């Protein structure tokens, strides 16, 4: 009547994605961890743009929309900043936000390519993905136009908006061989073998297994560039643990009050 | 072609419906249990020639319709000579009563004669042998529900004398009234209106079928009569219902 | 597809489906297959959805006509001839003819 | 024009409780836990963890309406084991398992880098 | 006791009219002593069975030895003795029709119990002597165990 | 009108690849090879470089001044 | 958003004192004759008279 | 010598419930103990179930005559 002892094994560690495997765990925990990977992951992003002079051809809101989708590295800044909603001051304080500025005006004859590199941030570590591969093209300006504005970044998670979605695409998969029969193939021979399939090329699918629980969940968390993959996993685990702790505290208070 | 057909239908059916609705917009069922119009002109002495709402009516079948003369005799007569069959169906304390007593035999003979008369009436009224008919109360469903509730277990000898069934049916034939009044014309109209339903009730509830296929007990039969009367009462057409608009 | 003969559910799925029942009496029905593992059946779960003690008989869309006359009338190989007693599905597959 | 904002999915409103206990009357030892501003993330793991415990006769959640941010969890244990302590134990052991999983993942990562 | 029926059987034909479903098949079995037919429907997926295999089918009204007539509800937390401990395939259903070759004068000689285990049917056709314990609208079990022989 | 910043389905950044895609297509490479040369595995992110229409050029043709 | 519309004693016409017509003019929906026939079929005379007099154009 | 049906039609039941609800909403005395509710329509329904509505229905006949039926006199359908 207690929990289990899951095991972890990393198969590929790179600076763009990680492929780890979790064994001896329930399917619900795995799916919840996935949904947390996608939705509930603190990360910094643009959420407040003040446009002062925009003579481009696109809409006034188009600039803000594109700026909202530009990732920002937050390897060691997201854990320090606090949510703007829970701040105890006025105006976007640097202790709970990061300021940006963009002032580009096409003067020469050739057309400008306003990229993310023009976003001059006040903080050193909070910069768009341009450290170490072109830069995110914002808009194109021509001789006579300009784009002056300044925006602030705040902490948020994907559940609020897609801008705070660090993971590009999580490849969640378990039981490569259709052993638990969770999916019935009308013609198994017509389907290809999964990447993690241990079954030989002769047999189409593994035989049935009545007394068998789902284990060996495969993951392929792919970072967009802002947060590192392993960092994303650690943040997700910490956030889920915090949510459970808060729920436990609320339940204890409710029981004591009754 | 299909699109053009749909367009013309969408334009013609509206006018058809409008004309149908503007011709029977004042017809209704007054509290005198009769259908009239704004000029108080009687169009039907009883709504739908019976005076029943169209919501509480289900398709049924007439067992005593389109039989064979030999089969009809061996399904609604309740032979009182084969004592072995009676012991199999009725209990020991009823076989002697149905044998010795001749009043029960005369009553059963009269019931079979009335059943034959009803069969002749159905044949002369429903030509081409159409068993599928619409009536308020689905007696088969009610009998099945009684069996499933009271746990009839149709294998053991049931305790239900045929006279009980006969008297119960006669009383239910009296309780279900449509044309109130003791006037001879009133009674004639009541018999005419509630004619098919009574024929169906008699055909389903008999002395033989009740003791061979249903095997209901006294309490079960009483509950069946109560349910039938309550459902028929609820099935009556509510006065003040705009039947003209419903028909349109 | 939920009322076919070849439908089996585990305790987790059954208890998850019962949550979406506004008239559940609060008692888990006896599984149709106790051993080697508690497995419920689609018809058994659907019985709890039927209120009261209803009794009716209906026929399935793919019901072969040459079945009532011959044997296997009350036991249909194709899982047809819907039969409901005491508001519990017993035989047949539900379709538009019955729902 | 009437689209709700994005903070109403996780943030509590003034006066709304995060969790409310309500005892059921149809069967003994059965309570429905109603959670506010949550989704399947925080109910499916608890459902499974409760399923692990043998003393829990029934366990399962639901979503009264997808647009509404609320989930009801119904738990029913043996008469000698109240559902409150069952929920508490499920949360506690789940937290312990997640912490252990995090530690194992961290050590595996630190060993993977040049090792 | 509550043993409504007890007899050994053997498989002789599976899905004669072609396997319709994918997890259920017809088992046209026969007895060895009472000479009674059997059209049991077992879950071939979890409990595979081939031709020629024998099993000890025992229709029991309850799973307890003392016979306390359980109400009927899933209560795994129970330490009481259970007859299922020596059977590899148990089911729970409710007989709904007892057909027989009855007549207007002489009692029936061969009955036919039709029981539905929530969708899985079974016809225990045979003489009318050993089927005295079957009554319409009553809960029953199966309790079958394959014989190694 | 302009290349999006991220893929609608997946979410991977694709805004910083339009110029590289055009350059690779211009040099010698074809589309089927350039897409996997840039690092686009999933087929959902490959539509952003194949389906996208570059209408910002026509808009820039209407220069306000000079 | 371009189709959603509501009304609560909005502006009235000048010829026949009845609600306006059109979402832009902030008008009410038309209670067509077919709706009247349906309401008569339901026998809800009170609701019909309310819709046709009380919330349409009261006058003494 | 009343010949109208002894059952309450749905139309009459609905109208009586509505009228009693309107009267209750206009600060009128109730005819049943309130278990802690406030909606006048619910109170009217409870009174109808308790057969204590002080209203009598006058069913007009086609000829011109009428019959006065009391709510506590005839049988209620629902
Ligand atoms: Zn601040
Ligand atoms: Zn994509």
């Amino acid at each position: 009547p207690y929990a289990n002892q899951p095991t972890v094994r990393i198969t590929e560690l790179t600076d763009e994605n990680v492929k780890f495997i979790i064994e001896n765990t329930d399917l619900a925990v795995a799916n919840s961890i996935r949904r947390v990977f996608i939705a509930e992951v603190p990360i910094i992003a643009i959420d407040w743009v003040q446009i002062d002079a925009n003579s481009s051809v696109l809409h006034d809101e188009f600039i803000a929309h594109r700026l909202g989708l530009i990732p920002l590295t937050s390897d060691d800044i997201v854990d320090k900043l606090q949510y703007s909603r829970d701040c105890t001051c006025e105006e976007f304080c640097p202790e709970c936000s990061v300021e940006f500025t963009l002032d580009v005006r096409c003067n020469e004859d050739q057309t400008r390519h306003v990229t993310s590199r023009d976003l001059i941030s006040n903080s050193p570590r909070v910069i768009p993905v341009t450290s170490r591969q072109d830069d995110i093209l914002i808009v194109k300006l021509r001789k006579g136009q300009e784009l002056r504005l300044r925006a602030y970044a705040k902490k948020g998670f994907g559940k609020e908006h897609a801008k705070w979605n660090p993971t590009a695409g999580v490849a969640f998969e378990y039981d490569p061989d259709n052993a638990l029969r969770h999916t019935v193939y009308p013609k198994p021979e017509e389907w290809p073998k999964s990447e993690y399939s241990e079954l030989d090329e002769d047999e189409s699918q593994a035989p049935y297994d009545p007394n068998g629980k789902p284990e060996r969940f495969y993951y392929n968390v792919e970072s967009c560039g802002s947060l590192r993959p392993e960092t994303i996993v650690l943040s997700a685990l910490s956030g889920l643990k915090k949510k459970l702790s808060d729920l436990q505290t609320q339940l204890s208070h409710e029981i004591q009050s009754d | 072609e299909g699109l053009i057909d749909t367009a013309v239908k969408t334009a013609e059916t509206g006018y058809i419906q409008r004309r149908l609705i503007k011709s029977m917009e004042s017809v209704m069922v007054k509290y005198d249990a009769t259908v009239r119009n704004s000029i108080n002109q009687v169009v039907q002495l009883r709504y739908g020639e019976d005076g029943l709402a169209g919501e509480s009516v289900e398709f049924q079948n007439l067992a005593t319709l389109k039989p064979s003369n030999k089969a009809f005799e061996k399904k609604f007569r309740f032979d009182y000579t084969n004592e072995r069959a009676l012991r199999r169906t009725l209990q020991e304390d009823l076989v002697k009563d149905v044998l010795s007593n001749a009043h029960i035999q005369n009553e059963l003979e009269r019931e079979f004669e009335r059943m034959r008369e009803d069969r002749e009436v159905l044949r002369v009224i429903f030509p081409t042998g159409d068993s599928k008919v619409v009536l308020p109360c689905n007696l088969l469903r009610m009998i099945w529900n009684a069996q499933k509730i009271f746990h009839i277990n149709p294998r053991l000898p049931s305790d239900l004398h045929p006279i009980k069934v006969v008297e119960g049916v006669k009383e239910l034939s009296k309780k279900l009234v449509i044309v109130n009044g003791d006037d001879p014309l009133s009674r004639q109209a009541q018999e005419n209106a509630t004619l098919l339903f009574n024929i169906h009730l008699r055909s389903t509830l008999c002395s033989r079928r009740m003791a061979e296929e249903f095997r209901l007990s006294g309490e079960a039969f009483d509950w069946l009569l109560g349910e039938i009367e309550s459902k028929f009462n609820q099935a009556i057409a509510h006065p003040g219902e705009m039947v003209g608009a419903l028909a349109a | 597809k939920f009322t076919k003969r070849d439908v089996f559910l585990e305790r987790g799925e059954v208890m998850n489906l019962l949550m979406f029942l506004s008239t559940w009496d609060g008692k888990v029905p006896q599984p149709a297959i106790l051993k080697p593992r508690p497995l419920w059946t689609g018809k058994q779960i659907f019985s709890l959805i039927i209120p009261g003690h209803i009794n009716c008989i209906r026929t399935h869309s793919t019901h072969p006509d040459d079945e009532d006359s011959g044997p296997y009338k009350h036991i249909s190989p194709g899982d047809t001839k819907v039969v409901v007693e005491n508001g519990e599905l017993i035989m047949g597959i539900l379709c538009k003819k019955s729902l | 024009m009437n689209a709700p904002p994005a903070f109403e999915s996780f943030l509590l409103f003034e006066g709304e409780k995060k969790i409310t206990i309500n005892k059921d009357t149809k069967v003994p030892n059965a309570c429905l836990f109603t959670i506010n501003k949550e989704d399947h993330t925080l109910g499916n793991i608890i459902k499974s963890q409760l399923l692990k415990d043998p003393q829990v006769l029934f366990a399962g959640y639901k979503v009264p309406h997808p647009l509404e941010h609320k989930i009801i969890i119904r738990v029913q244990t043996t008469p000698d084991y109240s559902p409150q302590e069952a929920f508490t134990n499920a949360i506690t052991d789940l937290i312990s398992e997640l912490s252990l999983l995090e530690e194992r993942f961290r050590v595996a990562i630190k060993d993977k880098q040049e090792g | 006791a509550g043993i409504l029926f007890e007899d050994i059987f053997d498989v002789k034909d599976i899905d004669p009219e072609g396997k319709k479903f994918d997890r259920v098949s017809r088992l046209h079995c026969e007895s060895e002593s009472f000479k009674m037919d059997l059209i049991l429907d077992v879950n071939i997926q979890i409990y595979p069975v081939d031709l020629g295999d024998k099993f000890r089918l025992v229709i029991a009204s309850t799973l307890y030895e003392d016979g306390t007539l359980d109400d009927g509800e899933y209560n795994p937390t129970d330490d009481r003795p259970s007859r299922a401990d020596q059977f590899e395939y148990v089911m729970y259903g409710k007989v709904y029709r007892i057909e027989g070759d009855e007549t207007s004068t002489e009692a029936a000689t061969r009955l036919s119990a039709y029981v539905s285990y929530g969708g899985l049917l079974m016809r225990l056709q045979g003489d009318a002597n050993n089927l005295h314990g079957f009554e319409v609208d009553s809960r029953v079990y199966l309790l079958m165990k394959k014989l190694a022989f | 009108m302009i290349i999006p910043v991220r893929c609608f389905t997946c979410g991977k950044i694709v805004g910083n690849k339009w110029e590289a895609y055009l350059g690779l297509l211009q040099a010698e490479y074809t589309e089927g090879d350039a897409l996997d040369a840039l690092g686009l595995k999933r087929y959902c992110c490959r539509r952003m470089l194949l389906a996208h229409v570059d209408l910002i050029e026509k808009l820039l043709n209407y220069a306000p001044l000079e | 958003d371009d189709k959603i519309h509501s009304r609560a004693r909005g502006p009235i016409q000048i010829l026949n004192r009845q609600p306006m017509e059109g979402r832009s003019r902030d008008g009410g929906l038309r209670f067509g004759e077919m709706e009247r026939d349906c309401q008569i079929a339901h026998g809800a005379a009170q609701f019909l008279r309310e819709r046709l007099f009380e919330a349409s154009d009261p006058y003494q | 010598k009343r010949i109208t049906t002894p059952y309450m039609t749905k139309y009459e039941r609905a109208r009586v419930l509505g009228t009693r609800a309107l009267q209750i909403a206009m600060c009128a005395p109730v005819m049943v103990e309130l278990e802690g509710e406030t909606d006048p329509l619910l109170i009217a329904m409870k009174e109808l179930k308790a057969r204590k509505i002080p209203i009598i229905i006058r069913r007009y006949l086609p000829d011109g005559s009428y019959e006065d039926w009391g709510v506590d006199e005839l049988i209620i359908s629902d």
